[PDB]
Parts: structure tokens; sequence; C-alpha cells
């Protein structure tokens, strides 16, 4: 499914839509969602 | 925030010449004007980039990574 | 947001030319050249070649608006002397310029040892 | 027969030269075209892959388009815009790759010297970051905390200080001319009295001081500049100077052609 972040712990999680937002690890309840996998372009000026 | 890696006025790189300035200020005791003149730093413009800087990325660095791998 | 682009100010755009000649009707045997992706760099070393040149009335330059990269230059000549020939004229003398100061600041390079 | 020039002081990155028998619009043309239409390599395109150090991503593209690189044989390289290749390729750009990860328990300091050029350079001696300091690390790109990554990949064209002051590989260019105001080009503000007031420049040994009781030389025209042209790191300083004044040659070339052909 979607991937996240624990806020607190960095950890790794996948969530689906049912999913209660928690961290497995340690119980915080703020994820931040990952980075996304297509590349992103920047101009260097 | 990090040292610049060019001089505003003029372009002259001093992204190169911050962990030698430091190292000038600290190890050899050396005051600011002259460590900026052996440095190479010259013109007013050059040293007021390098004189001036606030290295605020060390405190950035103090907080535990978001994203740890 | 409304920045042009900088490619802008020395590359041609579409459908214009790098120069354009009118003629002055204020005074007889008279041109004004527009030069387009252009600058003070060669408008005024242009105009002090013509101005060096003998048979040459009236030479100008000027730089309507910071905006844009272009300028204007009015070139007048005696009778019986086409402005482009003058401008040639101030080209060529400033093209042989150039490449004695490029011979010289070489040679005088390749005697140093201390580089 | 023509501009004559006279060096002074030559090093790797500053040249001190004296340029006499020409015009200062010539001089002063030369100058320009020093400081902004002399092409150079430099990174232009970013890809970030991974970035979780403390600093934006366009940040960082910033600071990595500033970063010198070799441009010695950077005229056998092309112009993307005129290269029939679709976004780069190998005839008009160099790809260069950042990889650094935050493995030790103290700051670990990315620096230029990390990057890696990954196209093939066809035995051009273009791309190579420039390394001045005794250390040898170049320019400090970013810092990493313990376990902080930063992944990226970068695409250097060739342009010019015009289009961006990132390809501008001439840094200051010090001019001067007439040290001892003969040709009375400047009035000097002074309170008591102007000479005394107006430190002496160091090009006044090279020319005869006025005699304070001749009339005004209202002949006499600017000549014999003295100029010192300083290096970045991209080209050498004499490459600098030669390639400023082919430059400049190049376009009055080109305003003949354009003329001759219409
Ligand atoms: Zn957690
Ligand atoms: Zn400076
Ligand atoms: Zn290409």
């Amino acid at each position: 499914t979607l991937k996240y972040i624990c806020a607190e712990c960095s950890s790794k999680l996948s969530l689906s839509r049912t999913d209660a937002v928690r961290c497995k690890d340690c119980g915080h309840r703020i994820l931040l969602k990952a980075r996304t996998k297509r590349l992103v372009q920047f101009e260097a000026r | 925030m990090i040292v610049p890696v060019r001089c505003f006025s003029c372009g002259k790189v001093v992204g190169d010449k911050w962990e030698s300035y430091l190292n000038l200020l600290q190890e050899d005791e050396l005051d600011e004007g002259t460590a900026l003149s052996r440095l190479g730093l010259k013109r007013y413009c050059c040293r007021r980039m390098i004189l001036t800087h606030v290295d605020l990325i060390e405190k950035f660095l103090r907080y535990n990574p978001l994203e740890k791998r | 947001m409304n920045a042009p682009d900088r490619f802008e100010l020395f590359l041609l755009g579409e459908g214009e030319s790098k120069l354009k000649i009118d003629p002055d009707t204020k005074a007889p045997n008279a041109v004004v050249i527009t030069f387009e992706k252009e600058d003070h760099t060669l408008g005024n070393l242009i105009r002090a070649e013509l101005l060096n040149d003998r048979k040459v009335l009236f030479a100008a330059y000027k730089v309507e608006h910071p905006f844009f990269a272009r300028f204007k230059l009015r070139i007048q000549t005696t009778e019986g002397y086409d402005p482009k020939d003058a401008l040639k004229n101030a080209c060529n003398s400033i093209i042989n310029k150039l490449g004695a100061l490029k011979t010289n600041f070489e040679t005088e390079w390749n005697l140093q040892t201390l580089a | 027969e023509g501009p004559q020039v006279k060096i002074r002081e030559a090093s790797k990155d500053n040249v001190d030269f004296i340029l006499s028998n020409v015009d200062l619009a010539m001089a002063n043309s030369l100058r320009r075209v020093m400081i902004a239409e002399i092409p150079t390599l430099a990174i232009d395109s970013v890809e970030v892959e991974t970035n979780t150090t403390v600093l934006a991503d366009e940040f960082i593209a910033h600071r990595l388009g500033l970063i010198p690189l070799q441009s010695m044989d950077i005229e056998q390289l092309e112009y993307s815009r005129d290269c029939f290749c679709e976004d780069h390729c190998d005839k008009c750009s160099v790809v260069l790759t950042l990889q650094a990860f935050g493995e030790s328990e103290s700051t670990t300091n990315v620096y230029s010297k990390d990057l890696v050029i990954v196209s093939n350079l066809m035995g051009r001696n273009i791309g190579h970051p420039i390394i001045q300091d005794k250390e040898g690390n170049g320019v400090l790109i970013c810092k990493l905390r313990k376990g902080q990554e930063l992944k990226l990949t970068c695409v250097a064209k060739k342009g010019i200080a015009k289009e961006h002051a990132k390809w501008g590989p001439a840094a200051a260019i010090e001019f001067e001319y007439d040290p001892w105001n003969k040709l009375k080009h400047t009035d000097y503000w002074y309170e008591q009295d102007s000479a005394k007031e107006w430190p002496q420049s160091k090009n006044c040994e090279y020319e005869d001081p006025p005699n304070e009781g001749d009339p005004f030389d209202y002949k006499a025209q600017a000549d014999t500049f003295y100029m010192n042209v300083e290096s970045v790191g991209s080209i050498p300083v004499d490459q600098v100077v030669v390639r400023g004044i082919d430059t400049l040659q190049k376009k009055v070339a080109s305003i003949l052609l354009a003329l001759t052909q219409m």
C-alpha cells in the first residue's frame, strides 16, 4: 500500500485506507508521507 | 545557512574557504582580518562574504532526521 | 511571472534579423541601422571606430530601452560614400586591431615563466 | 602594429598587464566581453533522487549550478539548444552524479570533489570540478548528519554569463587609466586639498607626474589602460583574455557576415 514514516521513530509503514494512522513500533499518531518515486527536475539557476 | 559558493558582487569562489577560515581562527589564533588576507580575500566584497556568514546549518543538524535510513 | 527568458538577450527570435537599415530623411546620405540582440559592448566600439573615419560626418548610437537588447546607430557620411561601406570599414578595422592585440598578448604571455 | 600589451604579473588565476596604443572603447568592450560573453561549462539541470538533508532541493541545485567546472575544451561542446538530441546527449552535455550518505557519527561534509562524471567525455578536457585549496576538497556543497542521504544527478551544459552569472569565468576585472588625471576626466571632490585627500593609485609609478605649470593638453586621448584579470578557475586566466578577444572578434565578424548576406 501507500508508504508513510513515523514522525518520531522514522520507521517506514505501509497503510491502507481502513488502517488506523499510527506507528506500529511506537504508537505515535503523526505520520509523514514518503517521498515520491517519480523523478524531480530542478533548474540549477 | 551554509557558506555561499561565490561572492555575490564579483563572483570569486569562496565556498571552499569556510573550513580553512575556521581552522585559521581556531587553530592558529589569527584575527579575522589576517585570516581573510591569508585565504586570498583582498576585495572587501569577498571579505564581507566570508566575514559576515552565519553557519545556521549546524543548528539544523542538531535535530534528528525526519527520514532516517 | 512576467520576467522574460534570459536567452532573449542574445538569441534572435523568430522572423527577425540581426541588422535592419532604414534611410534617414532628416539629413542627406544618412542611415539608421537597428542591431538586434546587441548592447553597448558592440555599439560603443562600432561608433568609436566610425568616428575615427574621416569621411563620416555623423555617428551615434542609443539603446532606447534597457529591457530590450537592441540598439540604433545613425551614420551620415560625405557625399559619394555609402554608410554601409563606412560600417564595413569600421568592422574590418576593429577585427584587424583585435587580431593584432591577440597576437601581441599571446607573445607576451609566452614570454612568462612564473605562470 | 596595433594595440600593444606589456604584462606585469602572471599567475595561475591573475594576470596584471598594460594595454597601450588602444582606444578606450576597445578596452571597455574587451572588459565587458570578458565579464559576460565567454562560454563556460556549469551544471544546468538537477534530478534529485533522494534528499533527507536539512537543505531544500532547489537550494542544493542552486549551489551545484555555482560549482566551477573545467571548461578548457568547451569549444568542442555544443549548445543544447542547437543539438539534435531530445533533451541532452554526449555532444552537448556532461553528466555528473552526487551520492553521499551520513554513515559517520560526526557531520559528513559533501564537497565538490565527490561529484563523479558519468558521461563519456570522448577525450575532452571538460567537466572536472575545479579544485583550488590545498586540502583537496572543493566547494562545500552540503553537510549530513548521521543517517542522512543525498542522491542526485546533474546535467551540465555550456552557457555564458549573460544567461546566468554561474557561467561567468571572470570574477573581478581591475581596469584603470590616466592615474594622474591629466585628461581631466574626473573632478576630484575635496575639502582642503584634492591631491592630499585622494590616495595615489599604484599605477602612478608608471606615468610621468604632471609638471604643475604646463597648460592643459586638450589633444591627448585615453590610452595605456592598466587591466588586471582574475580567473574563477574554469579556464586559465590567459585563456580568459584570449577567448574574450576571440569572442569580440567573432561578434564583429558576425556583424560583417549579416551585412554582406543581406
Ligand atoms: Zn514510531
Ligand atoms: Zn568578491
Ligand atoms: Zn545533444
